[PDB]
This record gives structure tokens, C-alpha cells and sequence, in this order.
């Protein structure tokens, strides 16, 4: 599909008021990691496709697809046969699906924390800047 | 391109097999990881 | 699908008037739990998929899927057979 | 990955069997429960 | 006309059921058994 | 009796496997168990 949301971008991307140099990189960071975090778990809305032999009735294909996607997967360069047991087959093991899409959500969250820290702490000081900034400003 | 592993259960127990899957995502993830890596470690050095 | 509702967020998220520190965590709380509460029962609109053997005509598959989803389910690490009765299985 | 249980009814009575189901949700729920747990118990300690 | 009994084996064990069968032979066997019975017991009494 | 032995195979075999698994059963060994013991495992209690 095709969809684009501007107001969600403009909202945090601008509306919180400060120009503070290169601290806005915390902002633009949170944007990038947030978006890519989402668009990846979007499943390009065909996560992974698999080969199954020919007698499966296609309601198994729509199974073995998932089952492959959850239970682990792995790799071998090709032509080694598989050997046997678990050793030489599963040595080279790649599943990060359990990680990427969510660990990015966590990422963006941890880039947006430090601001919240700041506003909280500077509020502890009892003397607010923001009021002053707007006041002297306008 | 990977070789997926798979199970059933019948009176014979583990009953397992392999089916090789194409993998689309891995073209994304290792398209971006480069970029995202530069851009982070940048954000570090400029933020220190 | 893909859908995003801002005004529902902004409404309670802001409009009730107070800045009260860290009591607004009651607000942001209600947001998170509300959203995730919904998006989970969204069924990712494939709740659960099952394996059924091959002679079911696919109007049973669309049954056994649900029936599995309502009547209980369980787990075993795999290779124990099932034993028998209800004990070691369930 | 679970083993679902299932019934029919024929003149032979309970007539039951098992079919192993893949389970997608459980990847969500135990992706978030961690996070949601930190965040709640936080909200407690800051709210006491 | 009979009700036959039948089994399978899956992870659920006995897994049994019934299917009612027509029975042709039984029309023979109890067509002849009469006759054959007369004729035997005859052969006895004439042979004693 | 010109059906030496008949077997049960599950349902996705296309019937040119049935005419196989029939023979293959008939040559490679067979065995028995009274019924309901599961099969246990390995070769011991099964065979």
C-alpha cells in the first residue's frame, strides 16, 4: 500500500519549543528510529516465502510460512550437504526478527528520555526558562 | 537465502525436515544498517 | 491495514486542564494501556494458525482455527510423546 | 508453538485428537510485557 | 446389518469410531444352515 | 489369492505412492503391538 502521515511528523518534529543546537538531533533521531521501527514491522504492507514440496494443499503453505518465520532459521553456503545432528547444520544461525522491529521502538524511546529528564530537572530548580523565553521573546 | 527447519508429530516422534526459504527482509535490514550506523555514531561524536 | 487517529489522542491527552506533575502519568498511562488494549484485540487487522491434516475441506480449517482459539491450548517441549490421560499432557 | 486439542462427536463419544498450532500473538505479548512492566512499576515508585 | 468398529492412531491414542456395514453373506449362511442341518442330522439317524 | 496386504496411508499420497508403500511395507519388516501402548521410542519396545 501507500500512506503518508505528515501531522504526526510535524507535531513532535517542531511543536516542542527550542532551537537548541544539535540537541535537536535527539528529536530527528527519534523520528528516524521511530519511522523505520514502524515501517519494518509493517511487513511491507510477504514477510518470508518458502519452498515446500508439492503435495501440501496450500493451507499448509500458509502455515509452514509462519512456522518458519517463528521457529529459528539458519544458513549454509551451498554445496555442503547438511551433515547431521545439530552441529554443522545450525552453526551459522540467523534470526534477528525477534529483535529489530521492537528494539528500535526501545531505541527511539531512549533518545526521547533525556529531554524529559531535562524538563523535569530544570523544573526541580524552581526557576523555569520556558516562561522567560516566551515572555522576553514576544 | 536460508534453509528453514520444520517438524511434525506422528507416532514416529520428532519427524523433521528442511525447506529452503527465500528471505526478502534481509535485503532491507542490510541495506539500512549501514546508513543507520553511520548516522548514529555521528550523533554520538557530535553529541559528546 | 494502516490507520492512525490523532484527535482521540489529543483530546484527553491535552484538553483536560492541569499541568500537575507526574499525575499526568495517570493520563499517559491511560493512553498506553488504552491503545495497546485495542490494537491487540485488533487481531492485527490471522489470530492463530493450525496444522490440520489433509482431508479437511477448508471449511473445517476455518473452524478448527477458531475452535482451537477458544477451547484451551497448551504446550510441551518436543520430544516427550504426549503420555496419556490429562495429566502430563495438559 | 503449541499443541491444540480438539473434539468431534460420533456414536463413539469423545473422539478427540491434537493438532499443533503456530502461535503469532505470543511473540507480541512477550515482546511488550517486559516494557509495560518496567513502565508500570516505574509509575508506581514515582507515584508513591 | 451390523455396526462395525474401527481405529486409527494419532497422538491421541485409541481414536475409535463406528461405521455401519451391510452384510451380504449372512443371507447365504442362514439360507443354507437350515438345509444343511436337516441333511446332516438325517445322515446321523440313518447312519446309526 | 489371484491384495497381499493393504495399508492405511494418510491422505495426501497421490495413489502412486499407495501402490508403493503397499509393497515397501510388504518387503521391509512389519511388526505388531497390542493396542493402546503408544509406541514408546527407539527400536526396543516398538519392534
Amino acid at each position: 500500500a501507500i500512506n503518508s502521515v505528515n501531522a504526526l511528523i510535524s507535531r513532535v518534529f517542531v511543536q516542542p519549543k527550542g532551537d537548541l543546537a544539535d540537541r535537536l538531533n535527539s528529536r530527528v533521531t527519534v523520528v528516524i528510529l521511530a519511522v523505520s521501527s514502524a515501517l519494518l514491522l509493517s511487513s511491507h504492507f510477504d514477510p518470508i516465502t518458502c519452498w515446500t514440496p508439492a503435495q501440501f494443499n496450500a493451507q499448509w503453505v500458509n502455515f509452514v510460512n509462519q512456522y518458519c518465520f517463528v521457529h529459528g532459521t539458519y544458513f549454509v553456503p551451498l554445496d555442503q550437504q547438511l551433515a547431521f545432528e545439530e552441529e554443522e547444520r545450525t552453526k551459522v544461525s540467523i534470526q534477528y526478527y525477534q529483535w529489530v522491529p521492537y528494539v528500535f521502538a526501545l531505541q527511539a524511546f531512549l533518545f526521547y528520555i533525556p529531554r524529559f529528564i531535562w524538563k523535569a530537572m530544570i523544573a526541580y530548580s524552581g526557576y523555569d526558562l520556558a516562561a522567560a523565553v516566551k515572555y522576553v521573546d514576544r | 537465502i536460508v534453509h528453514c527447519d520444520f517438524n511434525r508429530r506422528r507416532p514416529a516422534s520428532v519427524q523433521l525436515d528442511t525447506v529452503l526459504c527465500v528471505l526478502t527482509l534481509n535485503i532491507y535490514y542490510e541495506k539500512l544498517f549501514i546508513f543507520l550506523w553511520f548516522w548514529l555514531v555521528f550523533v554520538a561524536v557530535v553529541s559528546t
